[PDB]
DNA sequence: CACACACTCTCCAATTCTCTAA
DNA sequence: TTAGAGAATTGGAGAGTGTGTTTTTTTTTTTTTTT
């Protein structure tokens, strides 16, 4: 390896004999287990076992974990390698991985195609590289360094097509070659290959025949946990490649290990004038999300079977509030509802919470909520987090008329919880009107004409007017709601 | 052609001054820098602080023996751009050999050094190559000179006197200066690269370029010699593993608003911090930054477009700040001072009156603890108040006594996205975030919109604020207690109206403040006189009129808070029993009263009194939550209630 | 404005060629 | 047919003519239709 004095051939042979005749046991006895008494999942060779599910399974990538190198004895200077230089210390693992797998074939006799398990390029993916390191603490001096972040994701970019094999075609006598690219630089042929052509200059890139990979820049941000109090937190750019693509949807929390890597950006795109400041961005190699069965089915049959079922799932509807028996069983049954009738007829439930200002007119909706699979809570009043109604956009990156689904769809068999129902505006109580009458939310602006299907369960709570229901007045005059949209 | 002009300096006097003052300083372990570098060369320090205090001992002290010195820190002063590579020069000439055994795990550079050294040797016998910067592993920066209080600073030593943005005028470029103001916009750390290192795909040979231009072209020729003379033709690859990156970062100090002359507008400074000075510098800082004020060019195309007209920067190179023992003072002050009666009137001395009041936000600034949920230990409290009663004087004494408190008013929170155009920044914050671990002084509560509405309901019963700017869903914590100051419409307040009739607050909103004081003022003969005397008294001796025990420091409260958080005082189950009791009496006079409705004891005010009495053994001791404490608290919460009732 | 790019105008010595060499 | 003296041509560096940028739509008024 250039720029360490590091031989290349002791790196493969310390990972090659650390494949196999590797036992959980040392990494057992390395974190000073107590609990070390166990023999098949500590004495058993679990790299090899590894192995064989990726054989019998046909995958490529591998958990590997980090500790399991310090666990094993001459292994401990390739770990600090791989902190240090994870670019060669990877793509060594890797060619050892198809390697060591390739000779398992031939050496257990489990008959295979050679060509097959060669063609698939196998991947190790090493998460646990170390503490998690803060956003805010990347000094320059980590680059080209692995690096291990936690945060949660705002947003992801569309695939990005990355070339990676270009593909010339000679304009004079129709040979093509490709040519493999390197470090995103064009080494096209001076002249045809072919000697009866040998045409100089007579080579142009046909784009659509060449060979691409896939970019997904995602817009990692700092986990509010962990960030100081006084500033708002900090993003970093994250860079997905040929997998894990797709892997983590924007607002989810994962913990990301990747090699923190800077490159120049040019200042002036006609000009080769390179900006000085070296925008950083981090090459990921493994993403862990920190955030059906027969004995469920014979769970189901035993719950089932219970005569006091009915109450029991009143009383785990809203374990937390007491008293309500009446209402958690409305609930309970709008969870399941109806049945979808075809041949249009609703086939749902539902349900609106009165009476005075409720704690639980909130609790039971989150209770509900975290119940029920899809549907998602939101409040009519503030409509801040999901705007309870579909309508179009300009994204304004781009600035293209995309059109974003409101509350109600995306909640087709879940349960849509409203919240503040009564303060709710009256453009969306008309929409309310649209999508429990006719269940479908039609949109025609912007050139879009379209019916959006809603099959939405609605279970709403509002608040009265005044300081508290008052039971005497009707309930009507007490919710501020209009007759029909109440009926 | 380039004129020549005679400058009496002699840079190579001043530099061989300057390594016999590397070498023989000693301040009154050997010499000062000498163990300095040895630190450096232990890799245990990398920030060589050149104190200018040490160089004016240093000359006064060869004053006496020789006056071997041309005056250099009245040289550097003028000049400190190339005294920096003065001062490195001379500290690589005079770099110790390590002595300790420093792991060397990480040691690209020193293998490109033997790498090289071994291929140049191989050559040499026939059978600078490295650039300076390259082999430096520290930053050097400049002390600015004490105050002298001699005829030494007979006007000079201009980085003595802090000055402002509006008095670096355009002839103190090149100078060490110091200015004075609040830092407005700190960008993200970014590596600006100092030197890159290019490899050749043959030839072997690597090629280093310094560069100090904000903007470079990439060499990609082999010009070493081997490719030249074989004619290879070969192109160069950058190699950010063998290059130098030194983090970056780009203040902005404004200037504060007492040296802004009348009738003008506050100018700013961009300050470029680097090495190990980055992250020394917040937005909220008010810091006396010393630096080389030094004129950025519009190097590329923009220049030739606009002409001489330069753009400048402030180097920085040294920041100072401005903003158990004290547990033992204020165990003594509780022994001695009854805190209680004492805090109270400390938090407002100057306003006369509504010592309750003070009472309820002296549990407000302390707050219990109840963070398990099945739950929350903010305190928030609202006065109604009436026009012409110092409810924002007592907004504003809270804000200025109470860590990380925040003032503002309704009309002019929320939070903005990508305010400049140019950087596009991301999730700029509000006024609810900031005071995170603090308090919110939001006066003029009534006049405030339907958006910051939502926003502060959100907050108050979810800790934490949101957008959804672009579907992002992103959140910025905020854990702000609240402090509302509204004041009734229609001017003053009205007794016979229902109280959330004078004010235009939904219940909702109202019936969730844990404690809520109507505090309005009513024409009597004693105690206007009184608050006469005590207004006027203000107004001759610029001072309070002192009549009892007036507590200054905050910092008893702080160690109040970080003493019992840890305690944590465990409730009482008798204390659990007087609650429920207190809860069906309290309910059942509320029925039987009913005058306003605005009463209904509920879960919420539960939920208050056992965070009010959490706080008041908050601060007396731990555990001290008994009946002796709960009695209190509902006394406190009954006499708020009365107090919507007074008159 | 001027530094860097793309490219027309322009030009000798190493590379090919065929008459006279061994 | 071989090792070596003569013609004949043209690609790779460089003289030079003309390019190409930096360069911007925020915030603030004023109008207009719905609300
Ligand atoms: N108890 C008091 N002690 C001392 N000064 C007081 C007191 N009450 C009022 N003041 C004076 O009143 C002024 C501040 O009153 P404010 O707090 O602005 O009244 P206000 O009710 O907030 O008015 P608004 O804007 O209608 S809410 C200052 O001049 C104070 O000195
Ligand atoms: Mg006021
Ligand atoms: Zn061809
Ligand atoms: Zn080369």
């Amino acid at each position: 390896i250039w720029g360490t004095n590091v031989s290349i051939q002791e790196c493969t042979t310390n990972f090659r004999n650390f494949l196999m005749s590797f036992k959980y046991k040392f990494r057992k006895i390395l974190d000073e287990r107590e609990e070390f008494i166990n023999n098949t999942t500590d004495e058993e060779l679990y790299y090899i076992k590894q192995l064989n599910e990726m054989r019998e399974l046909g995958t490529s990538n591998l958990n590997l974990d980090a500790r399991n190198l310090l666990a094993y004895k001459q292994t401990e200077d390739l770990y600090h390698q791989l902190l240090n230089y994870p670019q060669e210390v990877i793509s060594i693992m890797d060619q050892t991985i198809k390697d060591c797998m390739v000779s398992l074939i031939v050496d257990n006799n489990l008959d295979y195609d050679l060509d097959e398990i060669e063609t698939k390029f196998y991947k190790v993916r090493p998460y646990n590289v170390g503490s998690c390191k803060g956003m805010r603490e990347l000094n320059p001096n980590d680059i080209d360094k692995l690096i291990n972040l936690k945060g949660l994701v705002l947003r992801s970019t569309p695939v990005i097509p990355d070339m990676k094999v270009a593909f010339f075609k000679c304009n004079v006598c129709d040979h093509t070659m490709a040519v493999e690219i390197d470090r995103g630089v064009i080494q096209e042929p001076a002249r045809c290959e072919r000697i009866d052509c040998n045409e100089p200059n007579s080579m142009s890139l046909i784009h659509n025949r060449c060979s691409f990979a896939d970019k997904q820049v995602i817009k990692l941000q700092e986990t509010p946990d962990f960030v100081p109090d006084g500033q708002t937190p900090h993003s970093i750019s994250l860079c997905v490649y040929d997998e894990l693509v797709d892997s983590c949807r924007a607002g989810d929390r994962i913990e990301v290990t990747g090699t923190f890597r800077s490159i120049p950006i040019r200042a002036n795109s006609r000009q080769r004038v390179l900006k000085s400041l070296y925008k950083t961005y981090v090459d990921v190699v493994h993403v862990k999300k920190v955030s059906i069965t027969d004995q469920d089915l014979a769970k189901i049959r035993e719950v089932a079977a219970r005569e006091d079922l009915y109450s029991l799932l009143a009383r785990s509807i809203a374990p937390s509030i007491y008293e309500l028996e009446d209402v958690k069983k409305g609930i309970l049954l709008q969870l399941f509802g109806g049945t979808n009738k075809t041949f249009r007829y609703r086939g749902d439930i539902n349900i609106l919470l009165c009476g005075d200002p409720s704690t639980s007119k909130s609790q039971i909706l989150q209770y509900v909520h975290k119940i029920t699979p899809r549907g998602v809570y939101t409040s009519g009043k503030g409509s801040s987090a999901v705007g309870l109604t579909a309508y179009i956009t300009r994204d304004v990156d781009t600035k293209q008329l995309v059109l974003e689904s409101g509350a109600l769809v995306l909640s087709d068999g879940g349960v849509c919880c409203i919240d503040e129902f009564d303060k709710m505006s009256d453009s969306t109580r008309s929409v309310l009107h649209e999508v429990m009458e006719q269940q479908t939310i039609s949109i025609a602006k912007a050139g879009i004409i379209t019916t959006l299907n809603a099959r939405s369960s609605i279970l709403a709570s509002a608040n009265p007017i005044g300081s508290r229901y008052n039971p005497n007045l009707p309930v009507t005059e007490n919710i501020d709601l209009p007759p029909p949209l109440l009926s | 052609a380039l004129p020549s002009i005679q400058l009496p300096v002699d840079y190579n006097n001043l530099f061989n001054e300057i390594t016999d003052f590397l070498v023989t300083f000693k301040q009154d372990k050997g010499p000062k820098y000498m163990a300095m570098l040895q630190k450096v060369a232990n890799r245990e320090l990398n920030s060589v602080i050149i104190d200018l205090d040490d160089i004016l001992q240093y000359q006064n002290e060869k004053f006496l023996q020789g006056t071997q010195a041309d005056d250099l820190v009245s040289a550097i002063q003028q000049n400190a751009n190339h005294f920096t590579e003065l001062f490195c020069r001379a500290i690589d000439n005079n770099m110790p050999l390590p002595t300790k055994e420093i792991d060397y795990k990480d040691d690209v550079l020193d293998v490109i050094l033997n790498q090289r050294r071994l291929r140049n040797e191989r050559m040499l016998s026939d059978r600078e190559l490295f650039p300076p910067n390259l082999t430096r592993r520290y930053f050097l920066y400049f002390k600015p000179l004490s105050q002298n209080c001699a005829r030494r600073y007979r006007k000079k030593a201009i980085s003595s006197k802090p000055l402002s943005v509006r008095q670096i005028k355009g002839d103190f470029l090149g100078q060490l200066i110091t200015v004075r103001g609040i830092i407005t916009r700190v960008s993200d750390v970014k590596p600006a690269v100092e030197v890159i290192a290019y490899t050749c795909d043959q030839c072997g040979y690597e090629v280093f370029q310094e560069v100090n231009s904000r903007t470079f072209t990439p060499l990609s020729e082999c010009t070493s010699e081997e490719c030249s003379q074989n004619q290879t033709k070969g192109q160069l690859f950058m190699s950010t593993r063998a290059s130098k990156f030194s983090a970056f970062q780009e203040c902005k100090i404004q200037e504060l608003s007492q040296q802004v002359p009348v009738g003008h507008i506050p100018r700013s400074l961009n300050i470029h911090v680097n090495g190990t000075l980055v992250r020394s510098l917040s937005p909220g800082d008010i810091v006396d930054v010393t630096g080389i004020f030094l004129p950025a060019p519009y190097t590329g195309f923009k220049a030739l477009k606009a002409g001489l007209l330069t753009e400048t920067y402030l180097e920085a190179q040294f920041v100072r700040q401005h903003k158990s023992d004290v547990e033992e003072r204020v165990m003594e002050l509780i022994t001695s001072g009854d805190v209680y009666n004492r805090l109270a009137k400390s938090i407002a001395p100057e306003i006369y009156g509504n010592l309750d009041v003070k009472k309820a936000l002296l549990l407000l600034l302390v707050g219990g603890v109840d963070k398990r949920v099945g739950i929350r230990g903010d305190i928030n409290v609202c006065l109604m108040g009436d026009p012409g009663v110092a409810k924002s004087q007592l907004l504003k004494a809270i804000c200025k006594i109470s860590p990380r408190g925040v003032y503002t008013t309704g009309k002019g929170t929320a939070a903005v996205m990508k305010d400049p155009v140019t950087d596009e920044m991301i999730l700029e914050g509000g006024a609810l975030v900031l005071a995170d671990n603090g308090i919110c002084c939001i006066d003029e509560f009534d006049k405030m919109d339907e958006s910051d509405r939502t926003a502060i309901h959100e907050v108050m019963e979810q800790q934490t604020i949101s957008i959804s700017k672009a579907g992002i869903n992103t959140t910025l914590n905020a854990r702000t207690s609240i402090l509302a100051a509204a004041n009734p419409l229609y001017g003053r307040y009205n007794p016979r109206l229902s109280p959330l009739d004078n004010i235009n607050l939904p219940a909702a909103l109202l019936s969730r403040f844990d404690i809520l004081f109507l505090m309005l003022d009513i024409p009597s003969r004693d105690d206007d006189e009184k608050l006469a005397e005590h207004v006027t008294y203000v107004h001759m001796h610029n001072k309070q009129p002192d009549l009892d025990f007036t507590p200054v420091e905050p910092s008893k409260m702080r160690e109040y808070i970080a003493y019992a958080k840890t305690k944590r005082p465990v409730m009482s189950e008798a204390v659990n029993d007087y609650v429920v009791q207190a809860y069906i009496r309290l309910r059942q006079d509320s029925k039987r009263e009913m005058k306003f409705s605005f009463g209904q004891a509920t879960p919420r005010t539960l939920l208050g009194i056992i965070r009010l009495s959490q706080a008041l053994a908050k601060l007396r001791l731990a555990d001290m939550v008994d009946i002796d404490d709960v009695e209190e608290a509902l006394r406190l919460v009954r006499v708020s209630k009365e107090s919507l009732y007074q008159e």
